[PDB]
């Protein structure tokens, strides 16, 4: 006699707090609170960040809560550690996406874990001290 | 200028060009976009007047071959027509001149080739005149 | 006056007759031309200008025609539509700057350029949602898909104007699915033929990935979109996606087809498009949809009438008659014998005879006709002179009875 499948691509999110409908939000605090507080005397955290043994706040939270990185967490750790870099242009064909920082070979988000997760985990967190990071 | 007539009694404005092509000394030049249509080329040829199919509306030998085949299928038996090529389009010339040579070797009714936007060099002109096997060559000096 | 050569007498020259004429702009409103109706009306509206005033096109519209510059800087005569006037204004305010000055000027004039593209040109600013100018970075994936469908899918014919544009939109939907998918999965658009009703496919894709309906494009996806806007093996996109160094290329490329395909223009408006027409020939382009046969026959019959009156006393019996007209290059009982040195041309001239008839064509026509093809005259090749050939003609004076017999030595 002579299917097309889709691979995931990392989409890192900022994770702003989820805002719920006013009815539900009102069901939480006491009804007397409305108008009771001087809101110029209430202090609120509006943003936070960090630089630590596990990267940013996002990657550290993923390691702290789940013990493993998602695709977004793995890609962000790879970018932070310089394993991968972004390329847009001629590579002869035109390429837009991640490439290996040392060999400039293209890298798909699906393959980032298999390529780099062992190295990422081996060189993050509490580990043997590396003289290259502390002036020998 | 003179007037001549054939056995049917059709009168012709007799001229060196008209004497050569056996048709009134009036032609429709290659125009991109207007003479790209194989329908308009066939309509002008069936009216009895010379017209050049514009190669500036085509980007491959296959597409121009299909347009020439359409024109041939629309015109009456014994009719012919011309092709216009742009000299400032090296790609067109690269894919068009061999196509014209092949089609003429096949016996296609391509009477002439006109070159627009430039005059070829003597050597290229000689290549066209010898190889392409056309009745005459049209040039548009500026 | 050019046929008779008297045109040059006004210049104190001897008459210089010409061999023929070509008419480009004149037949742009012929019934058999693919030009769109509104474009034919615009062409006819062009009043034209006499020859001595044609050069007033480099500076301002004259007779409905103006001169603008192409990508290479060559002049072109185009009808002075809104799109062409914008073309000229950009020619004299953006494109003539040096390379280093171009980018800051585009940045400084961005809003004006976007408004002008959206209002007047055949390629609008792509990132425009409900009349509101935007940038690719400030549109959601659903908005990008919907704008693609709006600019690339034709509702009148209910089809994609170019299959490559359907491939573009399908690839974009595939990248959307890639970005918001969370694991191995099957693509919802297995074949791009499903885009033949684009609204349903878009609704399907964005129902499976609702987040993409309120999230701006990833920077990586902006780069991908603009890179696939440059795919050479595809029809150029019908919009301007960004203002940058390549703005001239984005603005000018593929500018001539829209006049014959106004269904694929933003509002079916000719004034957005570019039409090529001549300032002086426009004086005679008046009647729309007159068949080409009519226009050419009119010119030829006018020439014949004038020639008859001037040189034949309005007497058609004065016109010489031949059997057939054509085949002439611009440059009763007989016996002929060929030799090695006999020249072919004179041999065939003698065999053909002086009178124009079937023998004349048989021995002088260079090609004959197949079903529809042209092939070398078999009679000439068969009669090609060579030593020993003897040709006998009888009744050469009565064509209907002429017989040309060729004899060669066979077996001595």
């Amino acid at each position: 006699n002579g299917q097309v499948e889709i691979q995931p691509r990392a989409n890192i999110q900022l994770d702003f707090p989820e805002l719920k409908p006013y009815k539900q939000v009102k069901q939480i605090a006491p009804a007397e609170l409305e108008g009771l507080l001087d809101l110029e005397r209430v202090i609120v955290v509006t943003g936070f960040a960090e630089v630590g043994p596990w990267g940013s706040a996002r990657t550290r939270w993923e390691m702290e809560a789940f013990g493993e990185f998602s695709l977004e967490g793995c890609v962000e750790m790879a970018w932070i550690m310089g394993f991968i870099s972004y390329h847009n242009g001629n590579l002869g064909r035109p390429y837009t996406g991640w490439v290996d920082s040392k060999t400039k070979e293209p890298v798909d988000d699906k393959d980032v874990k298999a390529k780099y997760e062992t190295s990422i985990l081996e060189h993050s967190g509490i580990r043997l001290i590396e003289p290259e990071l502390f002036n020998g | 200028p003179k007037l001549i007539k054939n056995k049917s009694g059709k009168i012709f404005v007799e001229t060196k060009f008209s004497k050569l092509i056996g048709r009134p000394p009036l032609l429709v030049p290659g125009m991109t976009p207007c003479t790209v249509s194989p329908d308009f080329v066939a309509a002008t040829t069936n009216a009895g007047y010379t017209i050049e199919l514009a190669g500036g509306g085509y980007f491959s030998a296959a597409g121009m071959t299909a347009a020439i085949d359409s024109v041939v299928s629309q015109i009456e038996k014994g009719s012919t027509f011309g092709i216009n090529l742009i000299y400032v389009n090296p790609f067109m010339l690269q894919w068009g001149i061999p196509l014209i040579k092949e089609l003429r070797s096949k016996g296609y009714p391509i009477q002439f080739l006109t070159i627009g936007a430039g005059v070829p060099s003597l050597e290229v002109a000689s290549e066209y005149i010898e190889t392409l096997g056309l009745k005459y060559l049209g040039l548009k000096p500026g | 006056p050019y046929l008779t050569g008297e045109w040059s007498t006004k210049f104190d020259y001897p008459p210089m007759p010409f061999d023929g004429f070509l008419f480009g702009s004149r037949v742009m409103i012929a019934k058999e031309v693919k030009t769109s109706p509104d474009a034919k009306k615009c062409i006819a509206a062009c009043t034209g200008v006499p020859d001595d005033k044609w050069e007033q096109t480099y500076k301002k519209p004259t007779g409905g025609i103006v001169t603008v510059r192409s990508e290479m800087g060559e002049p072109i005569h185009k009808i002075a539509t809104r799109g062409v006037m914008l073309w000229k204004e950009f020619d004299e305010t953006i494109f003539n700057l040096p390379k280093n000055k171009l980018v800051p000027t585009l940045e400084a004039k961005r809003d004006y350029i976007i408004s002008r593209l959206n209002a007047d040109f055949q390629k609008p600013w792509f990132a425009t949602v409900n009349g509101q100018a935007r940038d690719l970075a400030t549109m959601t994936y659903e908005e990008v898909a919907k704008r693609l469908v709006e600019l690339m899918f034709i509702r009148s014919t209910n089809s994609w104007f170019d299959v490559t544009w359907r491939t573009f939109t399908g690839d974009f939907l595939r990248r959307v699915e890639e970005r918001f998918t969370k694991s191995k999965t099957l693509s919802l658009i297995q074949s791009y033929s499903l885009l033949d009703k684009p609204d349903e496919a878009i609704e399907k894709v964005f129902n499976a990935y609702p987040a993409a309906r309120e999230q701006f494009l990833n920077a990586q996806d902006i780069d991908h979109f603009l890179s696939m806007c440059q795919n050479p093996m595809q029809k150029p996109v019908p919009f301007v996606p960004v203002l940058d160094r390549r703005f001239e290329i984005f603005f000018k490329k593929d500018s001539l087809w829209q006049s014959e395909h106004l269904e694929a223009v933003v509002d079916q408006d000719v004034q957005r498009t570019c039409i090529l027409h001549g300032p002086v020939a426009a004086q005679f382009t008046k009647v729309i949809d007159e068949p080409i046969k009519s226009i050419m026959d009119g010119i030829h019959d006018g020439h014949i009438k004038k020639l008859l009156h001037q040189y034949y006393g309005d007497d058609e019996s004065k016109i010489p008659a031949v059997e057939y007209f054509g085949g002439e290059s611009p440059v009763d009982s007989a016996v002929f014998k060929a030799t090695s040195s006999t020249d072919e041309e004179s041999w065939f001239k003698a065999l053909a005879g002086s009178e124009i008839n079937w023998r004349h064509a048989s021995f002088l026509c260079s090609f004959i006709t197949q079903d529809k093809m042209f092939v070398s005259n078999p009679i000439r090749k068969v009669f090609k002179p060579s030593q020993g050939m003897v040709v006998e003609i009888s009744n050469g004076n009565t064509s209907s009875k002429t017989v040309v017999t060729l004899s060669e030595p066979v077996q001595g």
